[PDB]
């Protein structure tokens, strides 16, 4: 019962390399994306978080 | 969700021949697969369960093979009691069990051409409501034939009988549906015949006065 | 001998309630699971529902929500409550038993029952060397066959399977061979309790 | 001194099929013959010894037959673990033992066509006088794809990968090798392709990059 | 378990001395005969030599005169000394055991060893919807396969076996599928202790 929502529920959309069964991942701070990973922060060309 | 892909709709072979009924799965199911035999005149019956085990009472001429994603039901010597329909069922996921589309086993013989006949509707059908024109293909082995209809060079479903053991051939009947007494509405009513080893007349029509 | 009984299958209005029945004999019925599989005319087998030893029920995707399978440990009685039927549900239902093991396999089959969903009713059909035939229209599912020579000619007679019509009726195209170097084609109908006949000549 | 003549180098068959690998000898060797199985990814292993005795651990689907001057290794139902190379060896003259040339067992499917592609390498090789031009034939079911090279409309050794486990097709790679001053002397090149399904691609012109 | 070990396979100058080794385990080694069978690249099996239980030795026609097989009853140690090797002797050797009976047949096979006789040496290779790839020249026998983008790429990746060169080196070719409605080929040459890579971006 949250007409607003927009949080409290997330899902991953990357890292399809191996994805072993029953192996979860919580690290979503920053990941290699684009030519330069934004020096380790989020933004354009580095939308690696879920 | 799991689907099965069996052998083609029909398989033609003679007595004592070796038939390998192939049936593949959409994913790996291991050995959770079983076969069934169903004669169109009676209830179905299982032959191979678990794709490796033999059901009690089944002759030793039957044999099951295949696992994971491809399964093959191999028969060594076809007997007159073995010609029937067969189905493969997956059992990996128990609630959503599915079956194959089926595979027909028929006796192989020479290419028998049908006796192509066509008869007009009697006066009773003309006194009655919507008339119809029927086409007939009798006693032919290549059941792959199909009959259509053309108007002056509303088609209905055709009907095929079982393979009569007297000649090992099939009989087909197809009819055309029209409106109230439309038999006098047109002079030409074309039956579209098509059969292997036959001239296949695309427009077999009457000649009204 | 070990066999499974069946009853209750028949014509029913679309969406009308219908109850099937199955009766086992020749084995311990309380220690085996039962399954319900249908088969549409011209199609293959299709699992409908099942019930295990512990009384748990299971249904298919297009089956759950309107079906209800029930089973009693005594009297070897098996039932399948059906509601909300439609034209797409016309199929031949078979009572089957689940064999012992770890996976679901059908080791015992019953005689099978026919269930047809339609709003039409029984209607009297009309009958319409060379080979000829008499066309039949406005037919109905019947337990008898077609004959010739007012019922005296049945050897050289071929009867094609029926086809459904838009008015909820069937049609037949039986043929026969007569010498022509002409007989009365008679059509008997048990559900109509009325006989009709005609004739055709080369 | 004793020579052995086995079946053709390759045999095509599907799962559950019956394969009879025939291997003949130069003279009467009696029953002093044995069969061996060798997968290209591991060491060889024996299946039939003495042409009548089955090796312990081998499934009953393998069967050896023949004696004297003609031997036939009969397989009843092919399994995914059966597709490998086989060799026959005579044992009559034990010090001068000789082996057969080998027989490959491949999965039978539709006749796929090789997707013929050609692309030049980078300028790193063009900096040297010995340039190269590759001619790619990928994902085709057969393996006898004969590829040559034509200068101005030299030849080198081609390379073929193993059959895929899902597509059941082979991939071929041929390269044009130019010696000193041949890269700068000749400008136009052509890849010669010959395979079933194509319209005789004897010439596939290409221009130096 | 029961298996046969092997060691000593490697590159050697033409005519240089070489000694292979085979170690058995899991059975009474002193009561079984041992055989040596080679297999040239692309060719079939070829019997080289063997030694019986009594210490007697046997060789082939092109093998006798330059080979020397030896075997010790203890330590399950089997050896095969070779001298005067040539380019035509490059083949994959296998350690095999002679089973019981009255005829020679190999009931047990070893891991197999590779022996190459050439005067060349290891040299660093040079690397050079659409389908393209990278071309490698001046290669060398390698223990690891070539991958694209460190193997993290999930697209269509293939690698062809090497081809012989005039100077004793090799050459390898690889293809890849890229969208053309960009990856880096990683050639990690282990014997050269140096990695080389290239890109095939459109």
């Amino acid at each position: 019962s949250k007409p607003s929502g927009n949080y409290n529920y997330l899902y991953r959309l990357l890292r399809k390399s191996k994805l072993k069964p029953f192996e979860r991942d919580i690290s979503t701070e920053i990941y290699q994306a684009g030519n330069k990973p934004c020096n380790g922060v989020a933004g354009p060309n580095c939308y690696s978080p879920l | 969700d799991i689907q099965m892909t069996q052998s083609p709709s029909s398989l033609s072979a003679s007595l004592g021949d070796r038939v390998t009924i192939t049936c593949r799965a959409s994913q790996t199911i291991g050995r959770f697969l079983n076969w069934y035999q169903q004669k169109p005149g009676k209830a179905p019956k299982l032959l191979i369960y678990g794709a490796s085990s033999l059901q009690i009472g089944v002759p030793s001429r039957f044999s099951g093979s295949g696992s994971g994603t491809d399964f093959t039901l191999t028969i060594s010597s076809l007997q007159p009691e073995d010609f029937a329909t067969y189905y493969c069922q997956q059992s990996y996921s128990m609630p959503p069990v599915t079956f194959g589309q089926g595979t027909r086993l028929e006796i192989k013989r020479t290419v028998a051409a049908p006796s192509v006949f066509i008869f007009p509707p009697s006066d009773e059908q003309l006194k009655s409501g919507t008339a119809s024109v029927v086409c007939l293909l009798n006693n032919f082995y290549p059941r792959e034939a199909k009959v259509q209809w053309k108007v002056d060079n509303g088609n209905s479903q055709e009907s095929v009988t079982e393979q009569d053991s007297k000649d090992s051939t099939y009989s087909l009947s197809s009819t055309l549906t029209l409106s109230k007494a439309d038999y006098e509405k047109h002079k030409v009513y074309a039956c579209e015949v098509t059969h292997q080893g036959l001239s296949s007349p695309v427009t077999k029509s009457f000649n009204r006065g | 001998e070990v066999q499974l009984a069946e009853s209750g299958g028949g014509l029913v209005q679309p969406g009308g309630s219908l109850r099937l029945s199955c009766a086992a004999s020749g084995f311990t019925f309380s220690t085996y699971d039962m399954h319900w599989v249908r088969q549409v005319t011209g199609n293959g087998l299709e699992w409908v529902s099942t019930i295990g030893t512990g009384g748990d029920t299971y249904y298919s995707d297009s089956v759950k929500g309107r079906f209800t399978v029930s089973r009693e440990n005594a009297k070897n009685a098996l039932f399948l409550q059906i509601n909300g039927l439609r034209a797409g549900d016309t199929a031949v239902y078979y009572c089957a038993r689940g064999g012992s093991g770890q996976f679901w396999y059908f080791d015992l089959w019953g005689r099978g029952t026919l269930v047809t969903v339609s709003s039409a009713s029984t209607k009297g059909p009309s009958v319409f060397t060379a080979a000829l035939g008499c066309l039949v229209k406005d037919y109905f599912p019947e337990p008898v066959t077609v004959s010739w020579n007012s019922g005296a000619l049945t050897s050289g007679v071929h009867t094609f399977p029926a086809v459904l019509q838009s008015s909820g009726l069937y049609s037949l195209s039986s043929v026969v061979t007569v010498p022509s170097s002409t007989y009365i084609c008679n059509v008997n109908h048990k559900p109509s309790n009325t006989k009709v006949d005609k004739r055709v000549e080369p």
